[PDB]
């Protein structure tokens, strides 16, 4: 069974993937227009979730689909009866 | 193993700031500063019955190795000649290279003293010394 | 808490050594000097997550065969005592605390606070990434976790942060005894070639200098002294000799122990004397 | 600096708040304003000798 | 074997303690007392008749290793500007680590100067020096 | 940016030597001092671009032979640090830079401006010949070529200068973090004749003294320390002795690394407390 | 590879220059200025509330291995008697022995003392101290 | 101070104010060693300043000095 469990966040963040080829954001120009792609999902560029980030500057591409990203991370212990 | 209980501050752990700009090659700097404390002797009384504070002074000294490039008389920071009057206070900055927290802050700096020694055998060094209105140890944790 | 700086160099060199070769462009920076030929060349053996080859580490006197082609050798070396304290004490704590470690968390939406949560007790909090907390924030530990109220701070329900914090243990006060040491540890390359030592050396001078930066270097181990030896063949009974430039690395630690104490006093009566 | 030349009378130096995120930073803090002189009331008694 | 007849006070054996809680790194300490003896010569004799005791002044110094948490500044022993004003005199004590006896005390302490020096090469030190009403050396045995 | 010191002294040697020993006239000033004898023999020898025999110089424990009638050995010797610096900080820039460099350029005629141009972006400029450029010159850098105001220069439409320049890589801004290495180098002259070995190492004297005005040197490897042997049998197992007189040089660089900082503030914004 | 943002002068990257020529076999100058910074302290404050700039004096200082010709007394640069009265200000300049650009110049120097030792076992050694009216750090790229 | 304790005076209250008498004592028996008589003021002296001590200093007129008691 379970005798201690906790689940933490580590991390939310929003991803870049092309629409045509699929490859994630690697690499940007001066203005955040992509100059490479990489298909690594964790590897991919990537900008905290936040609202002030967005006011801050999916803003500057059109082959663009501005995905969202979150990680968990669970720490458990478990005690198996014989 | 780390524990934070024992850590002290070494030249590798703290950065020397003005301005935002982190100063380069910088080797030492020493502060000082004086309450002048006096005591009061009455007639019946060879001990002296009470201590008070009358006056403050402080300054802060700052050996450099002079860069080709950012020295101290090029920043603006530093002076040479009437120049030096039209030049504003500063605040220099002594934050944690780990957190980038404050460790000791001086408000107000003025310079005092400007010396620079050309040496044929060793690297150039210039030494700076202020005099600065008080000293702040705010902005922690 | 007896620190094996021997153990350190390792920990810290296995991983941090295999993502500095396992990319190029840092490489080219760090052999930036460096003429064409030799650069390529190492480029071409051990560099990239494609390389047929690759760096070994280990401890001296090993009874097996290390990859002679290129490893990485430690020995303990010297070390000596240079400065005390008075009675030997070093620091006085009032919590059983243990390592110093970052975390990374985001924030939770509570009612009356936004709250951060790690995976051990928080103990000491030492800072949170770029924010200070002030007095009508009220900030608060609890736990494993760390709790600033909500008003004036709504648009952080999400906010991603890194957490410095301290391994809590027990209550239990105590005291700190021990003295500062000055150990000094070799380390050296070895290849069957030449120019190959050379860049292992020069790789090897760069995450020194990324350690500088570590968590473990900054609290535990300070002050570094590199000392470089000449270019010598370390063996010569073979079909070819052994080429390697040893290195001496010199730190400033604290030899630590725990001292408890028990006589936590609660009560005081004052009692005036009978005449 | 503004205390020293009169501008304010008095603050809470532990009050200011700051925070960063990416490129924006956020800031916080109180100042009492100062207070004007408005109101005297007075009364007067008379008395022999 | 342990004759005490013949032991003597060093290092490992002293603590310097200030409201209970032990100052940590803490490297040296020197006291200076002055009693102002002075002589009195009479007209028929180069010799001085007698001395008399006329002024009493004393002063403590300490050196420590700046920590990253406790120091002297974070403690609110010592202090950076005007906040030394509401500072309250304190008492620091020598203790001995054997039997947590004390070996001398200072009463009335003040503050008279303050010292910190920030090297590249060697660790952080800050120096305090204290002016003192009078001295104890009073709970013994 | 870590330093392979024994590569810049074979980059600044091998060319330079050559030229050296490609006229006499030089050669007769450097061996003044020398008797009539010795000095006409070596130039009979290895002088001028008619010389049959040449002088060779390659690195220790090569697995082929060295010409062994004249030959400079390099070997790498010891290494020490020396000087540090608050948190290992050398210098903040707010742009990518590379080496330094000398270019030769011509003045070409455009409209409002004469403009030089060089072969890599120009990054930071140092220096134009002799050129102390005033505020309605309105000097100006762009991309890799540099530009100065026409009017009242309109002689100079076919100037010829030399340029020193940095290479510009990228807009990253950055931190140096390193420390300062004082770094011993050990060279010989290898000769079975001991009067060849003597002239040899007179002319090494003289290209050292010319490598302190060479622009590697002044920026990267400064404060030069020279300590010369007593001539020995380098070998005594043949037909006849070789004999050398080992010298070492002394060096002070730093050994320096790029961190890169992406925290750039843009945006501020202020906000009463709400009581 | 030579990256030009962190070099630093040394001795072989300063050249020591008096009316175009370069004076031989210099060892060693020193360069010092004071602005004379003072406080104003008032009556209901220990604190200072301001400093202030209030006098400028400087001196530069070099030393030098007595060459058998071109000495500082055969230049005419120094003196040895009334000569003196008779001797114009110079200008001293430190200049770049790469770019033979200018690091820092000093105007209207005077001299002000002169010190000459003859010593059995070493090189004949100089010392000369000047004053300045200013100090100049223009031409500069 | 005197003015607070009233042995010195600023203003027209002098008028009201007494002689008053001065001992100069031994400090080990509070045995006498001289004193003053009828004593009435005559200067009274004040200083400020930046970092000095406050100083207060008056001058006695008497019309009498006497030792006695001692034997």
């Amino acid at each position: 069974s379970i005798e201690k469990k906790e689940e933490v966040i580590a991390h939310n963040e929003v991803v870049f993937r092309s629409l045509t080829q699929g490859l994630y954001v690697k690499e940007v120009d001066i203005y955040s227009d992509v100059v490479s792609y990489t298909k690594d999902v964790d590897e991919a560029l990537a900008m905290p979730n936040t609202i002030n980030f967005k006011n801050s500057r999916l803003i500057m591409n059109l082959d663009l689909e501005p995905l969202n990203k979150i990680q968990k991370v669970i720490y458990e212990t478990h005690l198996e009866g014989l | 193993a780390s524990e934070a209980k024992q850590t002290v501050h070494t030249g590798n752990t703290v950065l020397l700031m003005i301005k935002g700009k982190p100063v380069g090659r910088a080797q030492s700097a020493s502060g000082q500063r004086e309450y002048g404390t006096t005591g009061v002797y009455e007639i019946g009384s060879i001990m002296p019955q009470e201590h008070v504070y009358l006056r403050y002074e402080g300054t802060i000294t700052v050996e450099r190795l002079r860069m080709k490039k950012e020295n101290f008389a090029d920043l603006g920071y530093a002076s040479l000649g009437e120049e030096i009057l039209k030049k504003d206070i500063i605040d220099i900055l002594v934050v944690d290279n780990l957190t980038k927290q404050v460790i000791i802050s001086y408000h107000g700096c003025s310079a005092n003293n400007y010396n620079e020694t050309w040496q044929t055998n060793e690297i150039v060094t210039e030494e700076i010394e202020f005099s600065y209105l008080t000293a702040s140890d705010k902005a922690r944790t | 808490a007896i620190t094996s700086v021997d153990s350190y160099l390792l920990s810290e060199i296995k991983p941090r050594l295999n993502t500095v070769l396992e990319n190029c462009y840092i490489i080219d920076e760090v052999l930036k000097d460096f003429d064409y030929q030799t650069r390529e060349s190492f480029k071409e053996a051990f560099c990239g997550k494609n390389a047929q080859h690759e760096v070994t580490v280990g401890f001296n006197f090993p009874k097996f065969k290390n990859n002679y082609e290129a490893h990485y050798l430690i020995q303990l070396g010297q070390g000596q005592e240079t400065k005390n304290s008075l009675g030997s004490i070093q620091s006085s704590y009032f919590e059983a605390t243990g390592d110093t470690l970052v975390e990374s968390s985001t924030a939770i939406r509570e009612d009356d606070k936004l709250v951060f949560t790690v995976s051990k007790p928080i103990g000491e909090l030492i800072k949170v990434e770029d924010i200070e907390f002030a007095k009508y924030d009220n900030l608060q530990v609890e736990g494993n976790k760390v709790s600033f109220k909500y008003q004036t701070n709504e648009d952080y329900e999400n906010y991603n942060a890194n957490i410095i914090f301290t391994e809590k243990k027990n209550d239990s006060k105590g005291l700190v005894k021990g003295f500062t040491v000055e150990e000094q540890v070799t380390v050296v390359g070895l290849s069957f070639n030449v120019d190959v030592a050379r860049c292992l050396d020069a790789v090897l001078k760069m995450i020194l200098i990324s350690m500088r930066d570590s968590i473990e270097e900054q609290q535990t181990f300070q002050l570094q002294n590199l000392s470089f030896g000449d270019i010598a063949p370390i063996i010569e009974d073979g079909d070819s000799m052994i080429f390697g430039r040893p290195t001496i690395i010199k730190y400033t630690s604290s030899l630590d122990l725990d001292y408890t104490i028990t006589q936590d006093i609660n009560k005081l009566t004052f009692k005036e004397r009978k005449d | 600096r503004k205390k020293r030349d009169n501008e304010i009378q008095d603050f809470p130096a532990e009050d200011v708040q700051v925070i960063v995120e990416g490129n924006e930073a956020r800031i916080s803090m109180t100042v009492y304003p100062i207070r004007s002189f408005k109101k005297i009331s007075v009364s007067l008694v008379y008395k022999q000798q």
